[PDB]
């Protein structure tokens, strides 16, 4: 009567039914592309049903194919995502660092400033934006044609 | 707002155009009735076109 | 992005779809988990209901023809909403007319 | 929907996977396929605590990848509580991401063309940093070493002096890995992208979760003339076939309608005939056809929920 488990009538037998039938990397990735939403799936219950797990996140996560999201106390796969971007690792650290130090001005004149510069600004100041008698016989006959 | 159709207009609209015979044989009645594929066919950009 | 979007039925989150390729076209709901779903066949609607622009409330409902049968769902964006309103509002007319033709004949 | 809103999300996509860690990914990720997400669904979506969700939102809001949105909500049930609600207004990362390529492309050229100068001149000691104008000054007497103003000893020769080729290896690697973002600046300038707000970010909403609190309305306040900061952005057709039998019909009606229009002009009684001489005024064939049938035949056979609604 149970839901995890499966009977295969052929042989008599009960089998222990997971909850993602995933034996390969090829199973694995569609089942992320299926995904309506953005809710990772359990490493834990992806562990389940299939040994070896963690050495095929890792491969797909240095081919890009999937997001990982690991632990803090070690490095150890967790709710993982489909990868609908690109290469996850592009830029190299030392320009992520000048990335890290550039600091945008202020936003109220950052369109200026790239006009300036010759840049075409995506974007406007908000301060520019402009906030947009007879015959009483006849009580309710008389019907208001002013206008035609 | 009517439109008025007649089936002296109805055969003369074949007649003079087989694109809309061709969609209507193969169409009517197989998922739908008449009526509703003349309403259909009239909002559609081909009678436009 | 005049056939889908989000809406609420019974007080469950999911995505309200209109499918009119397969005749005669129905009205769908899936939930976001799609442990609930809901098919609604356009042809069984009788009058269609949308609560007034100047109410903060943004429901619409679809009553069938005959204890009738009533539909309700909520949106959540007045341009969703509208969209769908003038949609379903062609579908709902063009069976009503077929109903007529169907009758008078 | 538009060609260019897919050319904005990849280019806000290829910079969170760049430019930033891999939680950035997943936040940002997750806010671009959806529309304007919850605080709370957003936590649950990544099940990331909160104090782990809190450096990644705040520095996306520096970076202006991510606009914030906090309305009041009365839940029916519960006491009012204050929700904050994430989306992206393109504009803003856009305008953002452009000043910050153009920076860090102008930091390294900058940098190129100071490495291009002389090296200059240090103290060992105090540490500090001498120009080769400044150090001509200090000399000694006998005019062989350079001697510090502070420290009163020989200075040594500044380093970067081998970093001419280094920096244009820098630069150049830089100019072929950020290829795709000029790319999309390219196409995005070419077009012109509607700023997005959290009413209209909300019309293309996928709810995250089935029973979310948060409500995703936008309710504004009837006639509010506050104004927040950074809160403001830029028939029917029926057809009716007519049969033999109502083309005459109709006709009818027709034939009534001239019969009743002419009324309207038509000279009354008294206009017509003089009235002097009245009073005052006031105070069978079927059997002939079933047997043609049959002799036709055998001559065929011989030759052969109460709330306030409107009708739409
Ligand atoms: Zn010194």
């Amino acid at each position: 009567k149970l839901d995890r488990i499966e009977f295969d009538p052929k042989k008599g037998t009960f089998k222990y039914l997971s909850t993602y039938d995933v034996h390969s990397p090829s199973e694995l990735l569609k089942l992320l592309r299926s995904q309506v939403t953005f809710k990772g799936i359990s490493c834990k219950d992806l562990k389940d049903g299939w040994p070896q797990c963690d050495e095929t996140i890792n491969q797909l996560e240095e081919d890009s194919k999937i997001l990982v999201l690991r632990t803090k106390k070690d490095k150890t796969p967790r709710y993982v995502w489909y990868n609908s971007g690109g290469n996850l690792k592009c830029i190299d650290e030392e320009f992520v660092k000048m990335w890290e130090n550039v600091q945008l001005p202020q936003f109220a004149e950052l369109p200026r400033k790239l006009q300036d510069l010759g840049l075409k600004p995506a974007s406007v100041d908000p301060a520019t934006i402009k906030r947009q008698i007879t015959n009483t016989h006849m009580t309710g006959i008389l019907k208001d044609y002013s206008h035609r | 707002v009517n439109v008025n159709l007649s089936r002296e207009k109805i055969l003369n609209i074949f007649e003079n155009y087989p694109i809309v015979k061709k969609a209507y044989t193969d169409n009517v009645p197989k998922n739908f009735k008449e009526p509703e594929f003349w309403a259909r066919f009239f909002s559609s950009k081909l009678f436009r076109k | 992005m005049s056939h889908s979007g989000a809406a609420i039925f019974e007080k469950v989150s999911g995505i309200i779809a209109i499918n009119e390729d397969v005749s005669p076209a129905e009205l769908t709901w899936r939930s976001t988990d799609g442990d609930k779903v809901h098919t609604v066949v356009l042809s069984t609607i009788d009058k269609l209901q949308a609560t007034p622009a100047s109410s903060e409330k943004m429901m619409l409902r679809l009553i069938g023809k005959v204890k009738p049968q009533r539909h309700m769902f909520s949106f959540n964006n007045r341009t969703v909403m509208d969209n769908i309103k003038m949609t379903l509002q062609q579908i709902i007319s063009r069976y009503k007319d077929a109903d007529i033709y169907e009758e008078k004949r | 929907d538009r060609p260019i809103d897919d050319i904005v999300k990849n280019l806000l996509k290829f910079v969170v996977r760049g430019f930033y860690g891999g939680s950035f990914v997943l936040v940002l990720d997750a806010i671009l396929f959806h529309s304007v997400l919850a605080e709370d669904d957003l936590k649950q979506l990544l099940s990331i605590n909160k104090t782990e969700l809190g450096p990644l939102i705040a520095r996306l809001r520096s970076d202006r990848l991510i606009s914030i949105h906090k309305q009041r909500e009365y839940p029916p049930n519960s006491k009012s509580v204050e929700r904050v609600y994430y989306y992206v207004k393109y504009p803003h990362a856009i305008d953002a991401i452009k000043w910050k390529v153009h920076q860090v492309v102008q930091r390294l050229k900058d940098d190129l063309d100071k490495n291009s100068e002389p090296n200059g001149y240090m103290c060992p000691i105090c540490l500090t940093k001498y120009t080769q104008l400044e150090a001509v000054q200090l000399l000694n007497f006998d005019r062989t070493e350079f001697l510090c103003s502070l420290c009163d000893e020989p200075l040594v020769e500044d380093d970067s002096g081998k970093k001419n080729k280094e920096k244009q290896d820098k630069l150049n690697r830089l100019m072929d890995q950020i290829q795709p973002i000029i790319d999309s600046l390219k196409k995005i300038d070419d077009s012109r992208i509607e700023e997005n707000t959290f009413e209209i970010a909300l019309a293309r909403l996928i709810p995250p979760q089935n029973q979310s609190h948060a409500a995703y309305t936008y309710n504004p306040k009837k006639g509010s003339t506050m104004f927040r900061p950074g809160d403001s952005a830029p028939a029917t057709l029926h057809i009716n076939i007519t049969t033999a039998s109502d083309e005459v019909a109709q006709r009818e009606l027709q034939e009534r309608q001239a019969e009743e229009k002419r009324k309207q002009n038509a000279v009354p009684e008294w206009h017509k005939q003089s009235t002097i001489g009245k009073t005052a005024l006031g105070r069978e064939e079927r059997e002939n056809e079933k047997t043609l049938n049959d002799y036709y035949a055998a001559l065929a056979k011989k030759q052969a929920l109460e709330d306030e609604f409107e009708d739409v």
